[PDB]
């Protein structure tokens, strides 16, 4: 339900 | 840090604009008026 | 938030979303209190009855948001956690006494029109304003109703009066402590509104009429249902926990 966030924040 | 300006909103207090319901809070505050 | 309304842009620039990394979902609200520190409820991070025990790497904070679900490019900022601190006497076993936690960010956040910290109240500001009938303001992205209109498109806001302590006590069988206060309208008052699931950890704020600054007096903590007649929302009493907040920040900042 949430828009994906940039990958840099999940590294 | 944020200390000097804490609690002063850029889009409201900083520019002397009020939000649509903050007056409801003020009206409930009896002490000191 | 039940029976609230859409926030204005920049109305609550200290509002923080606690965001679970995997699966990607809202965990809780929170508030920005400096460039590096975020305040929330302990039960947002630790609640063993529900098998909840989050570590720093499980979570992100999202600051500057308005939309619940959208990635607000060029507006919101996303920060990683360096360390969580939970009050050592947080009572998750019984009644959520001392329901408070701090999170230190890995890097300072840049303030903007949408990102700005709230003040925490001194003894005198707390004593003047934490009085029955005086209204504060609660914000969050939690449920719009107790059961399910389900979840909001944007941040919601409701203004609610502080309730007399005997009325709070008489509304529930849970043991209430001096580290809590309650707020909401009475059945005879007509108006409605409450926090709900998902609003946990967000701020109850008041605008001081003495210096025209916003102060965080409470943290959304617990309730029995949402917006039920004769029930009230309960909030962690921030000032009562000042010594612990100051000790953590003085020692680890
Ligand atoms: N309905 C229970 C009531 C409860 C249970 C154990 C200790 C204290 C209070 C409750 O409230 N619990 C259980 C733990 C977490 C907390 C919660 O959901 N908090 C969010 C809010 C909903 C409506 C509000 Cl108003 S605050
Ligand atoms: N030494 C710093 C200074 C500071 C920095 C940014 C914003 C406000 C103040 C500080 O003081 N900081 C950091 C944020 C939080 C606040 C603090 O510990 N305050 C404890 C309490 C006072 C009244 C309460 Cl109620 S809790
Ligand atoms: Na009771
Ligand atoms: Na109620």
């Amino acid at each position: 339900d949430f828009e994906e966030i940039p990958e840099e924040y999940l590294q | 840090s944020g200390e000097a300006d804490c609690g002063l909103r850029p889009l409201f207090e900083k520019k002397s604009l009020e939000d649509k319901t903050e007056r409801e809070l003020l009206e409930s505050y009896i002490d000191g008026r | 938030i039940v029976e609230g309304s859409d926030a204005e842009i920049g109305m609550s620039p200290w509002q923080v979303m606690l965001f679970r990394k995997s699966p990607q979902e809202l965990l809780c609200g929170a508030s920005l209190i400096s460039d590096r520190w975020v305040l929330t409820a302990a039960h947002c991070l630790l609640y063993p009855p529900w098998d909840k025990n989050f570590t720093e790497n499980d979570l992100l904070v999202r600051i500057g948001k308005h939309s619940r679900t959208r990635y607000e490019r060029n507006i919101e900022k996303i920060s990683m956690l360096e360390k969580i601190y939970i009050h050592p006497r947080y009572n998750w076993r019984e009644n959520l006494d001392r329901d408070i936690a701090l999170m230190k960010l890995k890097k300072p956040v840049a303030f903007s029109d949408y990102i700005h910290p709230v003040c925490l109240p001194d003894r005198e500001t707390a004593a003047s304003l934490l009085q029955a009938g005086y209204k504060g303001r609660v914000t969050g992205w939690g449920n719009l109703k107790e059961t399910w209109k389900g979840q909001p498109s944007v941040l919601q806001v409701v203004n609610l009066p502080i309730v007399e302590r005997p009325v709070c006590k008489d509304s529930t069988r849970i043991r209430i402590t001096d580290n809590m206060f309650c707020a909401g309208y009475k059945p005879d008052e007509g108006k409605r509104g409450d926090a709900c699931e998902g609003d946990s950890g967000g701020p109850f704020v008041m605008k001081s009429p003495f210096n025209n600054r916003w102060y965080q007096m409470g943290i959304v903590s617990w309730g029995e249902g949402c917006d039920r007649d004769g029930k009230y929302g309960f909030y962690t009493h921030v000032f009562r926990l000042k010594k612990w907040i100051q000790k953590v920040i003085d020692q680890f900042g």
